């Protein structure tokens, strides 16, 4: 459990929480609304410290990416936009305002869109953003050290 | 600035000015015709986020006059347009000439 | 001590300022008594011509009575009464407290078309 960093609760859609909010969660539709998350299929994907947090969150994204149908168009752009914004977070090649931008995104595909995929692909963006922030930046700043 | 002492005298003596001090003509004084390149600064509205344009469309803030009184629509004190324009003080760098 | 010159082209120094503004907001006053009681014209002028007296009656220093009138000079204060006087005579001819004459068109005033 000290090796724990992460638990996405509810499958891919619902966002991420940290160890110290894992500790004493329970499992409920509102114990994980007011964790900021959401009970969704139950899906418990355990993330140690080992982990790449935002090669995960990436993957997801790209996930979300490939399987967007399309149709409409802040889902579709926003959910490309976003996967190409992660892509380049993992990377590192990116400076620290990319993430309010990237968070802006999110809020504009999410709540905009004609089903929930958008809300689903806007939430784990959210998620990390709102989590492992000081990682993103130190991701930048260590791309910005050693490629200048 | 190629004038001899004489001329150059004769011209300050005649003129009642140091004519050499404030040349007319410029000789070397001014830039370079070949400038290095700039680099020009963004404004503020150049930021990725908190930047929406709903928060800062000054075009749309323009609203029609308010009627105050119309002929279809509609022991106080005597008031004035603005309160009196104050005296101009006199220079006190140079009053007069 | 008395004002060399006022700065203004063409305004002449006035040598007692205070017995001339004080008749001519005196001859003002009773021109506006001529006037509608219900006139609003009346009521403020009134105002004006009163407070301007009683700061007249007041001080009896031409540089503090300009600082205390804000008309700019006093020579400006006097033409100004001079003029309040003459466009009071021309109200009371005129007579615009009455209702208005004539309502325009709808459209007269809407912009934009
Ligand atoms: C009496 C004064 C006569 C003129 C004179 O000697 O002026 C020189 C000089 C003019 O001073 P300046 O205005 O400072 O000269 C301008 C530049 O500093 C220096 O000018 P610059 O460097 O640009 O070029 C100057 C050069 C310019 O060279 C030429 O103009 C050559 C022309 C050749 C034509 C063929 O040489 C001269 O001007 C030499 C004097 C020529 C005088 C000619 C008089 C006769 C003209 C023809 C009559 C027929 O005179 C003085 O300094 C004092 C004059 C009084 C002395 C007593
Ligand atoms: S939000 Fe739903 S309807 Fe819109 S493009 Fe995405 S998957 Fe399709």
């Amino acid at each position: 459990w000290d090796n724990l960093l992460a638990v996405i609760p509810g499958g891919s859609s619902t966002p991420l929480i940290p160890k110290s909010v894992c500790e004493t969660v329970l499992m409920d539709f509102d114990a994980l609304v007011q964790a900021q998350t959401g009970l969704g299929t139950a899906a418990v994907i355990v993330m140690d410290r080992s982990t790449d947090i935002v090669k995960a969150i990436a993957r997801l994204i790209e996930f979300y990416k490939h399987e967007s149908c399309g149709q409409c168009t802040p889902c579709r752009e926003g959910v490309d936009w976003m996967n190409k914004v992660m892509a380049r977070f993992v990377k590192g090649d990116a400076r620290p305002a990319e993430i309010d931008s990237l968070w802006e995104i999110s809020k504009q595909i999410e709540g905009h869109t004609i089903c929930a995929l958008g809300d689903g692909a806007a939430w784990p963006v959210q998620g990390l953003i709102r989590h492992f922030r000081p990682e993103l930046e130190d991701r930048m700043q260590r791309f910005a050290q050693q490629h200048r | 600035a190629s004038a001899t002492r004489v001329i150059q005298k004769l011209r300050n003596w005649a003129s009642g000015q140091d004519l050499q001090a404030k040349l007319q003509l410029r000789y070397q004084e001014i830039a370079k015709r070949t400038q290095p390149p700039p680099k020009l600064p963004v404004g503020p509205s150049h930021k990725l986020s908190n930047n929406y344009y709903c928060t800062r469309d000054g075009r749309r803030e323009v609203v029609p006059p308010s009627i105050i009184m119309s002929s279809q629509k509609a022991e106080k004190k005597a008031v004035t347009p603005a309160p009196p324009m104050k005296r101009w003080e006199l220079s006190k760098d140079q009053p007069y000439l | 001590l008395l004002k060399k010159t006022t700065g203004l082209v063409g305004l002449a120094v006035c040598d007692t300022p205070h017995e001339r503004l004080t008749i001519l907001y005196t001859k003002t006053l009773d021109i506006l008594k001529h006037f509608p009681k219900h006139a609003a014209y009346r009521k403020y002028t009134e105002q004006i011509t009163n407070e301007k007296l009683d700061m007249v009656k007041a001080e009896p220093d031409v540089k503090k009575l300009e600082a205390l009138l804000q008309g700019g000079e006093v020579e400006e204060v006097i033409l100004q009464a001079e003029k309040e006087l003459s466009l009071a005579r021309k109200m009371l001819k005129w007579k615009p407290w009455e209702p208005l004459v004539e309502e325009p068109p709808a459209n007269q005033w809407k912009w934009p078309i």
